[PDB]
């Protein structure tokens, strides 16, 4: 997210979408991993 | 540039086409698909002077070579029936007359053997026979550099569902066609939009998949998208929309498989751990220690 | 090679069947960290591979 | 080669004559078989739909790896007048030729074809025993006439005028013999299908009289390409112009007739070979001592080898000959270049010479892999000797024209020399000698420049 | 997992195909009426456009980023 806002206020959104889409699958995969972690944590809490 | 061989595998079944006629508004769609195929074969023979045509029909009780005729049948014959007009080009006329004569004979055989209803579709065996004929025309090598292309005109009509017995023969035909560089185009006439095995056949063998719902205007589909010659295959894009996922069905549940487990002995795909800790296909007993690790629940602190 | 009868390593092997992702924008693959248009997203963790 | 010649000839046809040529379905089918595969694919996808197809849609068909070829196909459809462009809604819409589309659809589906493919009369003879023998007999007759060997039977004056008025096969009446040109030995080089095509296009070039109609000749040639051997066809569908030119190719050998002006005519194998094609005889062994062991039994190969090989003995299998200086001088006095002779000796080379050359090149590559050499199937000594004899024929080249000199001022000489260079007729000039030379055809231009 | 025809109407449809093959197989009936051909052309061109936009582009490729 820091790199996304850095390219946002550096390149001014003309090239920030390309930077986001380049790292989009790894962001989605780590988001899915954190979601699975939180789901199993909440499952064991209950 | 280079002549090619067009081997046509048409699946004509009296039960399959009757369902399509009942679902559709029109009747006798066999005549429409046959005349569209005849015009398409005349178009292919017009493309080059040295191209060849093979037509094989898969009926309920087996398969039979529509064109060319059997060499015993050719030696036995010639009653020139007037199904096709005689004033056309003789190269087209011989192929068309032979094709319609063998349609006549095969439908007489179907009418004779209509009492027995077969639950075994012979489309995959017909594709295998077409591959053998393609190898023969390549192996015979009478003509330099003959190329080749399979075109399977099948019909589902919303009645015949997915056939799991066909899976291994269709995959073997895919590997054989990939080995001999023979593209496989498939035209499906019926209400079933998705045919997973035939879509995999078109995708893996660099063929074109085309599903249609009406037999009218079929020659407009064939001469436009199925007329991709093997000489011009890489320079023409393929309109085969609806990309297949290349997945497979589970063995004991039948559903399309997610992340799952297969038997290390017989490669059968299981969506879940089978009961009894034994493979349902090859009866191999699984170790209880290793499958507990698969059954082991993932870890996270409290 | 045909295996011996004494071999009892008949273990289930876990794998997933990925889907060929289609995109007109190049993305970093998880295996080589290079810009590849196509790929295969992992059915378990949604990570893409080249081959 | 073959498709390029008929493509360029059909380019020269006027557009109204081209559209009149699209009436018969057989002509349209034979023309369609000449087109490139992308062009054939676009035409075949475009016939069966009556609505016009945009050019941008056709551009989306082709992958990026063959787009240039697509343009070439379009160029062919921009040359043969099959695709009519239209400017509609800011788009370059493309429409198919209606007569061509209708005739091609009638050829494919069957129907009204006005007997463009003829009618079978069901009476037939053996093709190999008679029809192949008659066509080969006429072809060997005309070829043995044109190579210059003596013949007991000579072909008729219809083809003698054909050979006289052609660019090849020059004739002289002061001696009484026929001289082969460079184009003649070129004609002996390629395979017989494009030989027949070159003959037929030269015949098409000669036909301007009111006795003969050009469209009927093109229709008849294309249906002869469409006819099949081993089955006769009736003459009644043909016109009287078509009847007399049917007799003309009966003399030529493309078609067989049992008697003159018969009701039927038998197509030959040359008719089907007119469309497309499909150790050997004439295979030769060249040695360092210039001995030719040419495994030929047909008189055609022996006769064409006699143009440049001093034949010594004849066996059933080969003809024992030798490449001498005098025989090569005989070949070069007929204008047959050394490159044509070397190409002929390369194309008819023995498989054993090919194996020896392959072994030599295999020893060469394992010795010097830094450079690659062409597969010299025949020894380089005889090639060098052939080129040396070619050089000693042309040690002097004679240009006839006029030399202008004796200029008192250098400026006038410079002006005349630069004028001659601008009109492209000067060959040599020198201000030190004050002389400049011009060719024979460029004399009169400088004459009217100087007089006026 | 995520209308069976009787043999009588089966034979009637087969005999209908038989008599439609006896009388005249007019191949010129394959020509569309220029209305369905428009729909077929639109479907094929849309599929071609989708596949060509997908397969326009497919050592890593060059990027617009510095
Ligand atoms: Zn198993
Ligand atoms: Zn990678
Ligand atoms: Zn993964």
């Amino acid at each position: 997210n820091e790199l996304f806002q850095d390219v946002l206020n550096g390149d001014g959104e003309s090239m920030s979408n390309t930077c986001t889409a380049y790292l989009k699958p790894v962001l989605n995969s780590i988001t899915l991993a954190t979601h699975k972690y939180d789901e199993y944590f909440n499952e064991y809490n209950n | 540039e280079s002549p090619s061989l067009l081997t046509v595998i048409i699946e004509i079944a009296p039960k399959l086409w009757t369902t399509f006629d009942e679902e559709g508004n029109e009747k006798g769609s066999i005549i429409k698909v046959l005349e569209a195929l005849i015009v398409f074969l005349n178009a292919h023979l017009a493309f080059n002077s040295a191209n060849k045509v093979a037509v094989i029909a898969a009926y309920s009780q087996g398969i039979k070579y529509l064109y060319p005729e059997s060499t015993s049948a050719l030696k036995a014959s010639r009653s020139d029936l007037k199904i096709i007009n005689s004033d056309m080009y003789r190269r087209f006329r011989n192929v068309d007359e032979t094709l319609v004569e063998e349609i006549y004979k095969l439908f007489e055989l179907e009418k004779k053997q209509i009492e027995q209803n077969s639950q075994r579709s012979t489309l995959a065996g017909a594709m295998s026979a077409g591959l053998t004929y393609v190898n023969r025309i390549s192996k015979e090598s009478v003509t330099t550099s003959l190329k080749s292309r399979l075109l399977v005109l099948t019909c589902g009509s919303g009645s015949s569902k997915d056939e799991i017995f066909q899976y291994i023969p269709i995959m073997n035909c895919i590997f054989s066609a990939t080995k001999m560089k023979c593209p496989i185009d498939v035209v499906k006439i019926g209400g079933s939009k998705e045919s997973t095995f035939l879509q995999q056949t078109t995708d893996a063998t660099n063929g074109v998949y085309l599903h249609v719902e009406s037999t009218e205007g079929l020659i407009q589909y064939l001469a436009t998208a199925m007329f991709i010659d093997p000489s011009l295959r890489p320079i023409i894009v393929k309109p085969n929309h609806g990309s297949v996922d290349f997945r497979t069905s589970c063995y004991l549940t039948g559903r399309v498989v997610a992340v799952g487990f297969i038997c290390s002995v017989c490669l059968c795909v299981l969506s879940i751990i089978p009961p009894g800790n034994k493979c349902p296909a090859c009866d191999s007993q699984f170790d209880e220690h290793v499958i507990a690790k698969l059954k082991r629940k993932p870890v996270v602190p409290r | 090679l045909p295996v011996n009868k004494i071999n009892k390593g008949f273990t289930l092997v876990k794998m997933g069947f990925p889907t060929r992702i289609f995109e007109d924008t190049p993305t970093f693959c998880s295996c080589h960290s290079k810009l590849v248009y196509g790929g295969y997203f992992c059915p378990n963790c949604h990570s893409k591979v080249c081959s | 080669s073959l498709k390029h010649s008929v493509t360029q000839y059909l380019e020269e046809i006027p557009q109204q004559v081209q559209n009149r040529l699209y009436t018969s379905p057989a002509t349209c089918l034979a023309i369609y078989r000449i087109l490139p595969p992308l062009a054939k694919f676009f035409i075949m996808a475009m016939v069966f739909n009556e609505n016009e197809v945009p050019l941008l849609d056709l551009d989306k068909w082709v992958n990026s790896n063959g787009k240039l070829q697509f343009q070439n196909a379009i160029k062919s459809m921009k040359s043969l007048h099959l695709l009519i462009p239209n400017k509609s809604s800011g788009t370059l819409m493309i429409n198919l030729n209606p007569t061509f589309k209708i005739s091609l659809r009638n050829a494919l589906t069957g129907g009204e074809v006005q007997n463009s493919f003829g009618v079978v009369v069901e009476e037939n003879v053996v093709s190999l025993d008679l029809l192949d023998e008659y066509s080969a007999n006429k072809w060997e007759t005309i070829l043995h006439f044109m190579v210059g060997t003596p013949l007991a039977k000579i072909p008729s004056e219809k083809v003698l005028n054909l050979l006289k008025h052609s660019k090849l096969m020059e004739e002289v009446n002061s001696t009484g013999e026929f001289k082969i040109t460079n184009e003649g030995f070129q004609f002996l080089l390629q395979e017989i299908n494009s030989q027949l095509w070159t003959l037929l296009l030269q015949y098409l070039k000669m036909i301007e009289t009111s006795k003969m109609d050009l469209v009927d000749v093109l229709h008849f040639i294309f249906m002869l390409g469409a006819l099949e051997v081993g089955k006769a066809y009736k003459i009644d569908a043909l016109s009287e112009t078509q009847r007399i030119m049917l007799q003309d190719m009966r003399d030529y050998g493309l078609v067989f007739q049992k008697h003159s002006n018969d009701s039927i005519f038998y197509p030959t194998k040359l008719a089907l070979m007119l469309t497309s094609d499909t150790i050997p005889d004439g295979s030769l062994i060249v040695e360092t001592n210039f001995k030719i062991y040419s495994y030929s039994n047909s008189p055609l190969q022996i006769a064409v080898l006699s143009l440049f090989v001093h034949l010594k003995a004849r066996f059933v299998n080969m003809v024992l000959g030798q490449i001498t200086r005098e025989s090569i001088r005989r070949a070069l006095t007929n204008g047959i270049t050394a490159d044509q002779i070397i190409a002929y000796l390369e194309t008819h080379a023995h498989p054993q010479m090919r194996r020896l050359a392959e072994e030599k090149l295999e020893k060469k590559l394992e010795l010097d892999p830094n450079c690659k050499e062409p597969l010299q199937v025949l020894p380089p000594t005889v090639v060098d000797q052939i080129r040396l004899w070619q050089l000693e024929l042309d040690r002097v080249i004679t240009y006839e024209g006029s030399l202008y000199s004796d200029f008192e001022t250098s400026q006038e000489y410079n002006l005349l020399s630069k004028y001659a260079q601008d009109i492209g007729v000067l060959l040599w000039k020198d201000d030190k000698k004050k002389k400049f030379f011009i060719s024979k055809e460029g004399n009169s231009q400088v004459l009217d420049f100087a007089k006026r | 997992t995520t209308l069976k025809v009787s043999n009588q109407q089966m034979l009637q449809q087969l005999s209908l195909v038989m008599d439609n093959l006896i009388n005249k197989l007019d191949l010129n009936q394959v020509v569309p009426n220029n209305e369905v051909s428009n729909k077929i052309n639109k479907r094929v061109i849309t599929a071609i456009k989708i596949n060509a936009k997908q397969a326009k582009h497919n050592l890593e490729v060059k990027s617009t980023l510095p």
